[PDB]
This record gives C-alpha cells, sequence and structure tokens, in this order.
C-alpha cells in the first residue's frame, strides 16, 4: 500500500526473472544479449504490436500483463524512446510488476512528475530511475546496462545518481578485493521512483552489506535527505562505514550539467552543503573520486573488519 | 536551453489568454511607424529585441544611447527605430561590439501601481509544480527569501487534479491583490499554469506580476525556462530558439547533441557520462589545473562522437592540452582508440594527449595509442590522468 513498502524489490538476486519492454528495438535487443551471457534470467519483452514473434529465441507480447502471466517475470526493464516512456511505465504499474527499471534517457520531466503521482500511492511496484544505468548483484543478476565485467561479489553496496562515474567505484572496489554486495543507479533525472534513502535502508539492514559508497552530485536535496537518514539510522548503535563522492564541485551554476537534475538553480543544489551535509551524518567524504576503493578500505581497516 | 526574445515570450503568452502589454514586433523603421499608430496607445515603449540585459544603458553603432525609449509620438518611434535596426547595440553585458538588432518591439508603455512576484515551477523537493509567490516584487526572489522569508508563499499543485479556484484566490490574495483585482489575478494565474503544462516548461516567471493603475492585472515581464526533454512534442517552441547571442562552439556542439560547456581553463576534457565529466572537471581543479571546459559525449560512445568532440576542441584556442577518459560504453577501447588517433592525424590536432580508457580490450587500445608515433600519455587512473594533464600546460 505505501510506496516505501516495495523498497524491498531493489535486491535483485539469481531468482530474479525479467522481461523486457522495448525488447525488440535496437537497444532493448543489445542489452538483453548482454544480460543473456551475463546470466540474467532474461524471458521474453514485450514490444507493442509485435506479441506472438520469439526474438532472440526468447517470447515477445503485446503486454506487459500477458508477459508477466505467461513468464511470472518479477521484474522488467525499460528501453522504450521518450515519447512513450512513460506509458510503458504506467503499463509496468498496472501490471503490478514488482520491479521496474526504467532505463530511458529524455522523458520529459511533465511525464515524470504524472508518473510518480501514481507511484506513491501504490506500494506494488518498485520503479528505479529514469536514465539510469539499472542494478546489479555481481554474478547473480544484471539488469541494465553496465559492463558486467568489472563487478565482484563482495561486501560493498554501491548507490549512484551517475552511470558511468559509478563504474569507477566499482572497478576501485573490485581491484582492492572488496567487491560489492548490490549496485544501484538512480539515475540523473529531477524525479524519479527511488533515492539515496530508499536505498540506504536496504544497505543497513542487509547482512551481505558491510560498508556503502554513496554516489551524488549537485542539484536537489536527495542527497542532504540521505544525511538526515543516516544520522537517525546509521549513528549507533547500528554503524556500517559509508564512503561518498559528490561530483560537480567546479560547476558553473545555472547550466544543466548533462544531466537533466545536475543543476545549481536559486544558489541551492552546490555540492559543498551536500558534502558538509554528509559529513556530520557520520559519512567520509572523499574529495577525489580517484579514492572511493582505498577510502572505503582504510574504513575497513580502522573498524578491523578487514 | 531554449532562449526567446522577449517579443517571444509575451506572445506566447498572448496567445495564450495571459494578459501582457498590447505590442508588435517589427523589422524596419517603416513597420515601427504603422506599428505605433496601431497600437493606438497613449504612451509607447519602443524596445530593441536582443537577449543580453542592460539594454536600457546601452549603445548602439549609430549613435543612438538606450536600447528602451518612450513617447507618445509614433513618428518618433519610427525615427528612433530607423537609428536602431542593422546597427549593433553595446551593453555592460554583450560581447564588446555588441550585438546586432534586427528587430524592435512596440509596445504600449503601462504604468505599474503594484508589483508582485508570482512563478509557477517544477519543484523537485514538492514532487511536482508549485505557485511561488511574493507581494514583494521587482526583486529577484532569492534576495527576498533571504531577508523575508514570511513573505514568500508557495502553494503545491497536484499535477493530476490541477490548480484549484482555491489555490488561485489565496495566491492572489496573498499577493495583495484585493477586491476585483483579486479575482483578475488569481484567473491570470490559472491561465499562466495551464501555459507553464501546456509548453513543457520547468518554469514560468512572472516578475513584476502587476497592477495598473487602470485597475488591470498584467505579466509585465517574464522569463520561461523550458524542458529540453521536451522538444519532440515542442518544436514550433524550439525552432524560434535564438541562438545568436550563444558560444558558438556551444552551437556547434549542439549540431552534434554534444553537451559542451565552455569553462575558462586550458585543459579540454571528454568523457562519456555527466558524472564522470563533472567528477573530471573537478578533480583537474583538485589537482590544480583549470578544465577548458565540461563535454559529456554521454555514456554510450561511438568513434564518430570521438570525432567530432576533437573538431570541437579545435575552435577553442585556450586548450593547451586534452585529457580523453572513457570507461564503459558498448564500443570496445580499440575502436576509441582508432579514432583517437585518426582524429589526430586528420584534424592536425599537436597539443599532448593524456588518454585514459578502460573496458573491453584496453591492451590493444593501448598498443595502438603507444604505436601511433602521437605526442599521446597513457594514464593509470582519474588521478593520474590529471596530474599528467595539469603538468602538460603552462602554470
Amino acid at each position: 500500500c505505501s510506496y516505501t513498502a516495495s523498497r524491498k524489490h531493489l535486491y535483485v538476486d539469481k531468482n530474479t526473472k525479467v522481461i523486457c519492454q522495448g525488447f525488440t528495438g535496437k537497444q532493448g535487443t543489445f542489452h538483453s544479449q548482454q544480460a543473456l551471457e551475463y546470466g540474467t534470467n532474461l524471458v521474453g519483452g514485450t514490444t507493442p504490436g509485435k506479441g506472438g514473434k520469439t526474438h532472440l529465441g526468447l517470447p515477445v507480447f503485446n503486454t506487459v500483463k500477458e508477459a508477466k502471466e505467461q513468464t511470472g517475470a518479477t521484474a522488467s526493464v525499460i528501453y522504450v524512446p521518450p515519447p512513450f516512456a512513460a506509458a510503458a511505465i504506467n503499463e509496468a504499474i498496472d501490471a503490478e510488476v514488482p520491479l521496474v527499471v526504467c532505463i530511458t534517457e529524455g522523458i520529459p520531466q511533465q511525464d515524470m512528475v504524472r508518473v510518480k503521482h501514481r507511484l506513491l500511492r501504490q506500494g506494488k511496484t518498485r520503479l528505479i530511475g529514469p536514465n539510469c544505468p539499472g542494478v546489479i548483484n555481481p554474478g547473480e543478476c544484471k539488469i541494465g546496462i553496465m559492463p558486467g565485467h568489472i563487478h565482484k561479489k563482495g561486501r560493498i553496496g554501491i548507490v549512484s545518481r551517475s552511470g558511468t562515474l559509478t563504474y569507477e567505484a566499482v572497478h576501485q572496489t573490485t581491484q582492492v578485493g572488496l567487491g560489492q554486495s548490490l549496485c544501484v543507479g538512480i539515475g540523473g533525472d529531477p524525479f524519479n521512483g527511488t533515492d539515496f534513502t530508499d536505498c540506504l535502508e536496504i544497505f543497513l539492514n542487509d547482512p551481505a552489506t558491510e560498508g556503502i559508497i554513496l554516489i551524488g552530485e549537485i542539484g536537489g536535496n536527495a542527497e542532504e535527505n540521505a544525511a538526515e537518514f543516516l544520522k537517525q539510522h546509521n549513528s549507533g548503535p547500528k554503524s556500517k562505514p559509508v564512503v561518498s563522492f559528490i561530483a560537480g564541485l567546479t560547476a558553473p551554476p545555472g547550466r544543466r550539467m548533462g544531466h537533466a537534475g545536475a543543476i545549481i538553480a536559486g544558489g541551492k543544489g552546490g555540492a559543498k552543503e551536500k558534502i558538509t551535509a554528509l559529513q556530520s551524518a557520520g559519512v567520509v567524504v572523499s574529495m577525489s573520486p580517484a579514492q572511493l576503493g582505498t577510502t572505503i578500505y582504510k574504513e575497513f581497516e580502522k573498524r578491523k573488519m578487514l | 536551453m531554449v532562449n526567446l526574445q522577449e517579443y517571444q515570450s509575451k506572445k506566447l503568452m498572448s496567445d495564450n489568454g495571459v494578459k501582457v502589454q498590447r505590442f508588435f514586433v517589427a523589422d524596419t523603421a517603416n513597420e515601427a511607424l504603422e506599428a505605433a499608430k496601431r497600437l493606438n496607445a497613449k504612451e509607447i515603449v519602443l524596445k530593441a529585441q536582443i537577449l543580453a540585459g542592460g539594454r536600457g544603458k546601452g549603445v548602439f553603432s549609430s549613435g543612438l544611447k538606450g536600447g528602451v525609449h518612450l513617447t507618445k509620438d509614433p513618428e518618433v518611434v519610427g525615427q528612433l527605430a530607423k537609428q536602431m535596426i542593422g546597427y549593433n547595440l553595446a551593453t555592460k553585458q554583450t560581447p564588446k561590439e555588441g550585438v546586432k538588432v534586427n528587430k524592435v518591439m512596440v509596445a504600449e508603455a503601462l504604468d505599474i501601481s503594484r508589483e508582485t512576484y508570482l512563478a509557477i515551477l517544477m519543484d523537485r523537493s514538492c514532487n511536482g509544480p508549485v505557485l511561488v509567490g511574493s507581494p514583494q516584487g521587482g526583486v529577484d526572489i532569492e534576495e527576498v527569501a533571504a531577508s523575508n522569508p514570511e513573505l514568500i508563499f508557495k502553494e503545491q499543485i497536484d499535477i493530476i487534479e490541477g490548480i484549484k479556484d482555491s489555490q488561485a484566490q489565496r495566491m492572489a490574495e496573498n499577493l495583495g491583490f484585493l477586491g476585483p483585482l483579486q479575482n483578475q489575478a488569481a484567473d491570470q494565474i490559472k491561465k499562466l499554469y495551464n501555459l507553464f503544462l501546456k509548453i513543457d516548461a520547468t518554469q514560468v516567471e512572472v516578475n513584476p506580476f502587476g497592477e495598473t493603475p487602470e485597475g488591470q492585472v498584467v505579466c509585465f515581464d517574464a522569463k520561461i525556462n523550458f524542458d529540453d526533454n521536451a522538444e519532440f512534442r515542442q518544436k514550433d517552441i524550439f525552432a524560434m530558439d535564438d541562438k545568436s547571442e550563444n558560444e558558438p562552439i556551444e552551437n556547434e556542439a549542439a549540431k552534434y547533441d554534444l553537451k559542451y560547456i565552455g569553462l575558462d581553463g586550458n585543459i579540454a576534457c571528454f568523457v562519456n557520462g555527466a558524472g564522470l565529466a563533472m567528477a573530471t572537471c573537478d578533480i583537474i581543479f583538485l589537482n590544480g589545473g583549470k578544465p577548458a571546459n565540461f563535454l559529456d559525449l554521454g555514456g554510450g560512445v561511438k568513434e564518430s562522437q570521438v570525432y567530432q568532440a576533437f573538431k570541437l576542441l579545435t575552435a577553442d584556442p585556450k586548450v593547451e592540452a586534452i585529457l580523453v577518459n572513457i570507461f564503459g560504453g558498448i564500443v570496445n577501447c580499440a575502436i576509441i582508440a582508432n579514432g583517437i588517433t585518426k582524429a589526430c592525424r586528420e584534424l592536425e590536432l599537436k597539443v599532448p594527449l593524456v588518454v585514459r580508457l578502460e573496458g573491453t580490450n584496453v591492451h590493444e587500445a593501448q598498443n595502438i595509442l603507444t604505436n601511433s608515433g602521437l605526442p599521446i600519455t597513457s594514464a593509470v587512473d582519474l588521478e593520474d590522468a590529471a596530474k599528467k594533464a595539469v603538468a602538460s600546460v603552462t602554470k
């Protein structure tokens, strides 16, 4: 019933069964092949008007509902073009798909505001995205566009507003041998279905996640809300090491820095205010994006957790 | 960022029922004259249409001072317009030689007995549209929020139900409109909200939103920011985007759908991914260099985009080194390495190149760059890359 109830569907695993919306288009095809070689249980997909076809050896359906009924999918990944993406997300919500990962970049803000309105009043479907790279549980389930090979099953939970910057954090934690428990890219859009607190909650309660890396950037106040959640839930007696990097220290105000939501507007959204807020919540902020792995490593060492 | 001339955003408002000064735009002195007569107004305002601010105290190359003039005489509108059109208007915020003026707006000059601030914006923090208003208008809203927070009012608008009469009335009353003017303002607020939705704006700011002595509620000046993602359904509006006052490279970069943002440095850089691009600009600054620009090729990177990026960085003469950091993206490194050396050769670039490639087939990619003969340094990681790029340019 409450949307926070769906937080748990964020944790994909080897048992997660996935369908692809926009399955027959060029993007959907390419990433579905990569999902298949990674070992993700991709079980079919949809494209309105093309059901009754097979694609990549899997069945294509006209609707998400039929696809879910026929395959038992618990997740859906969306690669539909902007003009139809909101209708795709809504169709998944109507079908009560537990987890929807919308990859698509370029969805109108007004369309997402309408989608989020529906989203917040239901509790069955959890949406990650739009404009995000997806979610990956190393060695068990890959939903999205990240390169599978840099990941290594391990101990660090990673949540990020960006795409390729997340790969830096993954690569650095794989190199120092810590690995990752779960990596979630929440996307660079201003209106989306999952924020950092949603992920933090899953991470704090996950025995497999011993440390967290939170990657943020300028714009909005999701990082500041994450710091409050941490002051309340990770300030003792429970306490997992949290390391962060916030992008955009040098960004000029007033410009959209690639990501639709990366903008310092009205003097609100700057990087140092987020860094200050996170530090005060116990977070170790790494000033350099190249030192995320070594920083969280040192935190593990100090707590004698290695 | 869509940029509309004053006359364009006012036309957009008036075509949509929002009350704005009556006005016409002219291409010729003669047209300006005839338009001033049509207006049939007691007092006429003649305004040069350029995007830059400071028109009021600007100077034209004709010798005429002031890009904004008032008069009660149509013929004077024509005479002054003749000394405006075709000439360059220089202001406190235009390049040194000013901007050519192709059009002028001729509008009825209205008095402002009261000014308030009114805005409608997509507020991330409220999950939707919000009506922001303040009776203290004419002033930049930021300052008002600083000194008098108690004077700024906000109404959360439910996107599904739309704006409620109650909400528009309460906002109008909060902005101090009274009696009949209160209903007139409330009604302009609803019209503005519908306009905001219709054109996929992320913000419509009316300042001053006010009343004339004659008891009229008018949107005197407005600024509209559009959602770039909505372009496919707002083609007529994006078509009127004025890119003639933009940084040339920024225009060029747009031709290819490249997000380029000029900065002040001498170390150019291009990266796949906005987060990574901001972090690269950040780490170059942290290691003591000044980035020359922000440039996002996007996460999935194609060889032709690497090529266009080099072609772009070719126009900026400040660039003394280029840092390429590509990580991820569905194309393998060897293809990227190839387009790099090919771009280098064909565009005849001689500036040092610091390259950080990570992904599939990097060994081969490394080989391609080392065997190229070109001044290319292959970095260990981002920190290494920034340090090497900073070491390659002047003090």
